[PDB]
């Protein structure tokens, strides 16, 4: 796992360089965003269960076939597994928000994810849509609350969305 | 998009983007507000655009909704309107990107094979895109009507 | 004795229905109900 | 390849969605950056050869790499190496214009490590040359455009790691 | 995007348990024929089948009435049946208008679904489907559905269903028992998820819903205890051998370590110590250490001792260090003494393959663990976990877009591809439609058409292959000793060596094409087209191969280079789909790049190599240059001389 | 694995015949070379660390691979390369003692090339380091046993290519 | 052979051969003329050993070649003698190798399963090897006879 | 590929050196051997088919290899095998003329072992056939050129085992 500081250090060590002005500026940006990142993670912790439940409900309202026969959320077994997967995505998105780096998603969520869903027949597209639903809910929550910085919030979710979804163009 | 198409053209020739290509990208990026407005107008009227275009389609080709036609019954007609919705959405994609590549990659490469497999008369889909084009041009000014009509005609010409 | 034949017996074709537009087309279905 | 606009288009398409407010916001941000990107691309294109020349003089010339036994020894190898630097500069300019590194993943870093290892090309020396290109390009195109071009050249460098 | 793939094989978790599956899996997991126990279960179940199908028939026929009775008891103020898709103290009927159409639809659907899955469970002879899909449904629907109302509806359905079975206490008891299970399971609170915590900081923690575990096939667990009967101890030891050695080598070959077995069955050593000493034994050494490089041996050892494959780059790194330092004993000791081993198996339990259904699975080693758990794992020699884990962290490899198996050897003649099943070595990587493969020019580097697209056709001189051209005039364009016979024939034989790799045997050459070329009637391009389309080429190079292997070899022979990526591959493959072999040949030889590189008078030749091919040629001891990949010290006579 | 004795026995067994004169000659040749093989193996075992040390100093130190961005940069990677050379020397000694390269295929080469490709380890540099090992060992062990060791070190090199 | 045994043992411990193992290899290499001589004796008298041993065996255990026996018939008796010849050949392999590993790997791993499937009584095969041992020892000096009898009795003990 | 002259030149050029006394001595020795090499190569070109014929008759015919079930069985496989022997003889003659084995590694032995393993071609039988070629060539061309041809045929054998 690599966070923003580790990513920067790796970049500079690759060339055997001491940290210069640009490195110090990037580290300063991360450190000043740290409070907002911590607040966003705490807000997610305060609402994770309801976020997951509401996002799943919205997804099954948008794609009702999922909870109907032959849908991959059909039956309580598959429904529970789906809510479990949504919980996974939210927890690792919170990790990525704190780290200001999406490598945690790459290492522990995305690598081999397409293979697993293909093996099980889990449909990728609805999962990506559910990720986006949770992202929108988090963004609205952050806007409602007394949080100053909320632009970083989208970064992990979008990353997962780009990494897992099929390439159309 | 315009950017990726210009890059691909330049790279095929192993050269930097030409001054003319750079000028075209600059003009596109400066005019972005108009294209975003056009996309918003097409998106907002999507239901009425699809509905009126489908009405005109089933008037010009009643056969597809007559028994023995591909779009016979509420289900098949509904799926036809859904397909019209896809092609309108791709039209918006092509408008905002300033290039036909999104439309082509999403809904033209191998479209003949798909609708041949489904027993769908591809000419009727081209005519439906014509109907949507007319309805859309009836909801916007002449300049932006032409701006959208370029991509509408692209879809029609590729499906015929 | 011949009753043992299940996989070697005459196959019993099962009914599998052609899939049809699901609820995700509901809006268009309404549009189809208002296009006649 | 996939630029900012195309990345937005893909995100919307895979959900069967029309572009919403956030997508239009991303498009508008890319449009705002477009002028700077075009200016930097024009300047670099005009000065690619001299950028490479100065980078080579900074990092490669008068070292064991160009002496007999070094990987830049002989005219064919020297020409190949400055050709590679031309490649990296041009494709970094492409990525900067697109605002996306995907072109680098697709036709720059794919199998590059195997290529250089099979050829015997030294990885550390080319990384230092690309760093020199980043520095020269920054000194030519100013701090902000140098930061962006450096993002993409450093992407190439991290690929070679 | 992701830079590597561990492979993806079809996964078939068990949705629910049935009596035949239960019995047959009970026999099959123990590597034996069905015995009197399982066969008797099968006999009793098959005998009951007629009655069970009668129950199912009567319930499906009258499902409408049963669901209607439930809906009428549960709902008040309207007709619930307008749209169809003992009493708890808190029960109160629900108003149709207030409750809403969507929720009414879900109520009716759920009642019918309960009855349907009850009939399914009756037929299957096991309530496992009901338990699986009903334990924890309450908490799923508490907040939009009345639990008392659902209970009353299920009680009404139970009574109505059993009302059709005054026959005797055979049909009625089964229906009542399955409905009672449904009732008690709907009343059940949600059980906690099974947590699989990360054994270290490089492995993530996971959890699995208990319903998922309940559906999947249960892993039989063997534990050695002092009080077990002798037959049970025998079964446990056989399970230990099946786990460690992947099959019962005692049954197959009478291979066994008797003193270890006596010690473990006496309790002198625990099952953990027995596993440690068995995995250190010369039997295990010969079977799963000697045949493998250490990198693959440690992956197999993880299978055998922990029941799982490596989980991360750090883990394979650590354990490869351990085996490099202390070999097989160190590896076995580290695995067996790990906190993870004791956490799962302790001292008494024989290790078992965990995998899907037994606990929450990770995505990162999904395909690799699927492969590892197969009984064919010993015949993969190439490491799969270190390779895939390393490739995650690096850009796309130098590899055909459809996989490593689609890359033939870059030799003079022969289409040699790795066979997918023979010594499995597959290395899938996600190349999207737009990637371009980096190729090494056979010639001046700066003439590579990527950087110098107008260099196409520039002959490579001494740095590249020999190029055969019909530059001289053709004979008879009478007299003997006309010198134009040697050049044209040399070119004809060169064309044969190019299209087929080597010269043909006598009687195989397309003589008509040769005379028609020697008479100026066709061009060199036309002649090589005839050669490529010849039935001999079809039989040799098209017919015996995967379609895309045939296309790739064809491209290398005709265009003198591998394909760049999915664009060329897809177009030729699509032509193969639509038209066939002759049309593919036509497309390759009529392409623009052929014309640019080769005119109407140039025999094609090798223009490019993959990195792998060049390394094959130029990395051998006798061909490796002295300055490549090493420091060249200038030798100077000592100053004291 | 097979040694020379087991190799001749198995070549006789696959045809189901007793050991004839030629097979006995092969066995006699191996028994005659066994003393030299054992002495060379003792010498190599005594100086294994020194052999790898001197080969690395001869081939890889003060070059691209050890500088930032080179595959031997960082202490972990340096140590890994050293112990890969240790592997190759130990297994070459095994093969020389056995008079057969079967062990090399079984416990060195099968899947090593793919592993190195996945890790990005340079193969040509590895071959040059192994050749340095061959030269150092030959200077330590003698010309003939040095040639025998060179056979198996070159076997490893060819397997890597 | 001791060379492979020691190499495998050292390899499992990721170490070079110890000086004791190398000295053992040295002694084994030096003492090879006697082994090759015993093997040459055995292979020279192959058919005689097999025929005499088979005669003695069938005299001693007529039920093997009487009705109902596994070796009853012209082809069955020939096959039984073929097996005797197999095991003599393996014994010579063991003598030359100075080790029982070639014998074990070629003709003792799973031998019980094979002969159980074929219906052959394994103890009678052990008796056959005993007869071959006696015949072979009759044609050799005492020291050589004992050295060969070591491998013969290894086979006998593993087959019964 | 490199011949003896080109090998000398490459070592010098990699040092950046002019050709000193030792390099000129190597060149002189190769020039001295040139006439013998040319005579031997002419003889082999004259008798190539006979050399292959006699080597096959000595090593492969009237054995399980040619009988049904062997790899040389069927006229197609027979032709392929004798073609391969012709290839090996031609490339050994090339190497002898050049005084360098490099052409064997770049053109013959690259991927050859993998080829024969994927085809099921028996390697020991091929090696025996090549050694029979060596003996026939020695008896035909002499004991000095025979020794050089033996060096290069044994090089081919070394890359196959
Ligand atoms: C309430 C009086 C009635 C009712 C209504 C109801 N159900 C849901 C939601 C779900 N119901 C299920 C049902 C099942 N899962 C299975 O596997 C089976 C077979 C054992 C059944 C019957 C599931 C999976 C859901 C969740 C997904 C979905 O919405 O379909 C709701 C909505 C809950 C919400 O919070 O939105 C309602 C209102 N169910 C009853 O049993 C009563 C008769
Ligand atoms: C919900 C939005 C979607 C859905 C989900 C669904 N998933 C499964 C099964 C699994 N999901 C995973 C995923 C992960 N495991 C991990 O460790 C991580 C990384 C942090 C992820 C994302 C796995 C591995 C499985 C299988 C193993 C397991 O259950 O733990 C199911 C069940 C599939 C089945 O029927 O067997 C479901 C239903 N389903 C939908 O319809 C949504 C699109
Ligand atoms: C002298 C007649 C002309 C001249 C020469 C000049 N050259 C350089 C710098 C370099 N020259 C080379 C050339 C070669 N390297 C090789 O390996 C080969 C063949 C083996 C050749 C011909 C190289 C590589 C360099 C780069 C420096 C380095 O060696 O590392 C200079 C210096 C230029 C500068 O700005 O440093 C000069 C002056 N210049 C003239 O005007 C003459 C016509
Ligand atoms: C220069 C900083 C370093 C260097 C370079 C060098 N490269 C080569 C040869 C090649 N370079 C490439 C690279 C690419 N081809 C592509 O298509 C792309 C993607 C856009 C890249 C990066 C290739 C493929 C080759 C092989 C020949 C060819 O161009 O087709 C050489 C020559 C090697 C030789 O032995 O001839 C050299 C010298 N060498 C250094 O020492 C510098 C650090
Ligand atoms: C025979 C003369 C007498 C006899 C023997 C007998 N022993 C057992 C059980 C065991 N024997 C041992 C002994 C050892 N195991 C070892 O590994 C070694 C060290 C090399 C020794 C000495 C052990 C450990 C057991 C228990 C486990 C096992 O059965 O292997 C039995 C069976 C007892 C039972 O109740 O099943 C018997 C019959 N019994 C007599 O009556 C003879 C006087
Ligand atoms: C100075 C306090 C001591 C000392 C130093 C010394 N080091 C070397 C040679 C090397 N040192 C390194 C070190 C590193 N490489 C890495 O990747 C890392 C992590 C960043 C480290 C620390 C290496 C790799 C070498 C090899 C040379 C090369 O870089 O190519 C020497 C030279 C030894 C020789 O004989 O050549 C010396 C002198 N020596 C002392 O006595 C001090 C205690
Ligand atoms: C040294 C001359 C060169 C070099 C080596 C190098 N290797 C690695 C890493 C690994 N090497 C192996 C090797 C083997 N696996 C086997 O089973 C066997 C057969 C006995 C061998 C030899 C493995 C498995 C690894 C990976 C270890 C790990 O998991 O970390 C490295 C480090 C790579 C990294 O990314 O850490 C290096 C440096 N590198 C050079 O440049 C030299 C030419
Ligand atoms: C008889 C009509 C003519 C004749 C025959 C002849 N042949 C040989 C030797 C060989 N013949 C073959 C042939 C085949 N092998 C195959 O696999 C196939 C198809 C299945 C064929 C037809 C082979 C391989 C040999 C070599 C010996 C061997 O089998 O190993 C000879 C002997 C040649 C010699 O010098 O030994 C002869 C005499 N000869 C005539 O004159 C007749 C016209
Ligand atoms: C002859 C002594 C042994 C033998 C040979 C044999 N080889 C093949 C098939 C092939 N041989 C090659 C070899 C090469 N291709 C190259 O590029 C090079 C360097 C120029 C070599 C040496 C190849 C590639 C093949 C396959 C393709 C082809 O045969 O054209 C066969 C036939 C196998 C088959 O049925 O395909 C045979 C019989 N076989 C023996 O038994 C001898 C020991």
């Amino acid at each position: 796992m690599r966070d923003a500081v580790t990513t920067l250090i790796k970049n500079y060590d690759l060339t055997g360089r001491y940290l210069d002005r640009n490195a110090m500026d990037e580290l300063k940006a991360y450190f000043e965003s740290g409070s907002a990142r911590i607040a966003a993670a705490a807000m997610i912790n305060a609402n994770s269960a309801t976020i997951v439940k509401r996002a799943a409900a919205q997804l099954f309202e948008e794609i009702p076939e999922l909870i109907r026969p032959s849908g991959n959320a059909y039956t309580t077994r598959r429904f529970s597994a789906c809510l479990r997967d949504m919980d996974y995505y939210l927890r690792y998105a919170s990790y990525a928000l704190i780290a200001a780096d999406n490598n945690v998603l790459d290492e522990r969520v995305l690598q081999g994810l397409r293979e697993t869903y293909n093996s099980l027949g889990v449909p990728i597209g609805p999962t990506v849509r559910g990720i986006q639903i949770m992202k929108e809910m988090i963004e609205a929550m952050a806007e409602d609350s007394s949080l100053n910085s909320t632009d970083f919030i989208a970064s992990p979710f979008d990353h997962m969305t780009r990494e897992l979804s099929e390439l159309s163009v | 998009s315009i950017v990726t198409k210009s890059i691909v053209n330049a790279d095929a020739e192993a050269r930097y983007l030409s001054p003319g290509e750079l000028d075209r990208i600059k003009a596109f990026v400066t005019g972005g507000a108009a294209r975003l407005r056009i996309a918003e107008t097409l998106t907002g009227s999507r239901e009425t655009i699809v509905k009126q275009a489908g009405d005109r389609l089933f008037q010009k080709r009643p056969d597809i909704v007559s028994p023995g036609g591909n779009a016979y019954g509420e289900e098949m007609t509904a799926t036809c309107l859904r397909d019209m919705d896809y092609y309108l959405r791709l039209v918006t994609y092509g408008v905002v990107s300033g290039d036909v590549t999104p439309i082509e990659e999403i809904g033209l490469v191998g479209v003949r094979e798909m609708y041949r497999s489904l027993g769908t008369p591809i000419e009727a889909v081209a005519q439906s895109v014509r109907e949507m084009k007319e309805v859309a041009s009836g909801l916007m000014s002449s300049d932006d009507a032409a701006e959208a009509s370029a991509y509408f005609d692209f879809v029609i010409g590729k499906m015929s | 004795p011949s009753q043992v034949a299940f996989a070697s017996g005459d196959p019993i074709p099962q009914n599998v229905a052609r899939r049809t537009p699901g609820p995700s087309l509901n809006r268009f279905k309404e549009m189809a109900r208002q296009v006649k | 390849m996939q630029d900012a606009i195309t990345a937005v288009i893909n995100s919307a398409d895979v959900q069967g969605k029309y572009l919403d407010g956030a997508a239009m916001d991303k498009l508008k941000s890319y449009f705002a950056s477009g002028e700077l990107r075009v200016r930097a691309a024009s300047v670099i294109s005009a000065n690619a050869a001299t950028i490479v020349k100065e980078a080579v003089a900074k990092s490669l010339l008068y070292s064991d790499v160009t002496r007999p036994g070094g990987n830049m020894y002989t005219t064919r190898r020297y020409a190949a190496c400055i050709r590679d630097l031309d490649y990296y500069l041009r494709y970094a300019t492409y990525a900067m214009l697109a605002g996306d590194a995907s072109i680098l993943d697709e036709r720059v870093l794919n199998g590059l490590k195997e290529t250089y290892n099979s050829l015997g090309v030294p990885i550390s020396s080319t990384v230092q040359a690309i760093q020199a290109i980043k520095e020269v390009t920054a000194s030519l195109v100013g701090a902000d455009a140098g930061k962006e071009m450096g993002v993409y050249l450093d992407y190439i460098c991290s690929g070679l790691s | 995007s992701v830079k590597a793939s561990g492979g993806s094989s079809l996964a078939r978790p068990q949705l629910y348990q049935t009596v035949p599956v239960s019995a047959i899996s009970q026999a099959e997991q123990q590597d034996r024929f069905l015995e009197g126990s399982e066969l008797n279960e099968l006999t009793a179940y098959f005998q009951s089948g007629a009655l069970r199908l009668e129950i199912a028939e009567t319930l499906t026929q009258n499902a409408d009435l049963i669901v209607s009775r439930a809906a009428n008891r549960i709902f008040t103020g309207g007709s619930p049946l307008s749209y169809l898709e003992p009493i708890p103290p808190g029960f109160r009927p629900i108003n149709i208008a207030r409750y809403g159409p969507s929720n009414m639809q879900k109520s009716l659907r759920d009642m019918s679904w309960f009855l349907r899955y009850t009939t399914y469970a009756i037929v299957a002879g096991d309530p496992n489907i009901i338990v699986v899909n009903t334990r924890g449904l309450k908490e799923v629907i508490e907040n939009a559905c009345s639990i008392d109302a659902t209970i009353v509806a299920i009680q009404e359905m139970r009574a109505a269903s059993a009302d059709y079975f005054r026959n005797n206490a055979q049909a009625k008891e089964i229906v009542l028992q399955y409905f009672d299970i449904l009732l008690s399971e709907f009343k059940a609170p949600t059980p906690a998820n099974k947590v699989r915590q990360g054994p270290s900081n490089d492995i993530q923690g996971l959890e699995l819903p208990q319903s998922y575990f309940n559906a999947a096939a249960k892993r039989q667990k063997y534990a050695m205890k002092p009080g077990l009967s002798a037959l049970e101890k025998n079964a446990v030891i056989k399970a230990a051998y099946r786990q460690i050695f992947e099959r019962d080598i005692t049954k197959a070959y009478s291979q066994s370590i008797s003193y270890l077995e006596s010690q473990v069955r006496n309790g002198d050593i625990s099952m953990k110590e027995f596993v440690r000493r068995l995995a250190k034994s010369p039997l295990y050494r010969k079977q799963f250490f000697e045949p493998f490089i250490n990198s693959r041996a440690l992956e197999l050892a993880f299978r055998h001792i922990l029941g799982r494959g490596p989980s991360s780059r750090e883990e394979v790194q650590k354990y490869f260090s351990i085996v490099s330092s202390g070999g097989l004993p160190a590896l076995v000791d580290a695995l067996v003494d790990s906190q993870e081993y004791a956490d799962y198996f302790g001292e008494e339990t024989v290790p078992y393959l965990r995998g899907l259904g037994v606990e929450a699975q990770e995505c990162r080693n999904w395909g690799m663990q699927q492969d590892l758990f197969s009984y064919s794992a010993p015949f993969r020699k190439v490491p799969q976990f270190i390779t895939t884990f390393a490739q995650y962290d690096r850009p796309l490899p130098d590899q055909h877009v459809y996989g490593s198996g689609n890359d033939p050897l870059e030799i003079q003649f022969g289409a040699i591809f790795p066979k997918e099943t023979r010594n499995p070595s597959k290395r899938p990587a996600p190349f999207n439609k737009d990637t371009k493969r980096i190729l090494i020019h056979r010639g001046p580097a700066v003439n590579n058409q990527v950087g110098n697209p107008s260099a196409v056709g520039e002959f490579p001189g001494s740095l590249g292959a020999k190029v055969f051209r019909l530059n001289g005039g053709l004979p008879g364009a009478g007299t003997s000793v006309k010198f134009g016979e040697s050049s044209t024939q040399a070119l004809i034989r060169a064309a044969y060596r190019q299209v087929f790799g080597r010269d043909l045997y006598e009687g195989q050459r397309l003589s008509v094409a040769e005379i028609q070329l020697e008479n100026g009637d066709i061009s060199v391009r036309e002649f090589i087209k005839r050669l490529a389309k010849s039935e001999l080429f079809l039989k040799l190079y098209w017919a015996p191969h995967y379609v895309c292997k045939a296309i790739e070899y064809m491209h290398r022979r005709l265009l003198g280079r591998p394909t760049y990526g999915r664009q060329e591959m897809n177009q030729y493959f699509d032509i193969a789909s639509k038209q066939g072999f002759y049309a593919v040949v036509e497309a390759m030889i009529d392409s623009k790049e052929y014309s640019d590189a080769f005119g109407e008078d140039t025999v094609p030749y090798e223009r490019y190599l993959t990195p792998g091919g060049l390394q094959m040629r130029s990395a051998r001891v006798g061909s490796l240059r002295e300055d490549i990949g090493q420091r060249v010290d200038k030798e100077v006579t000592p100053r004291f001389v």
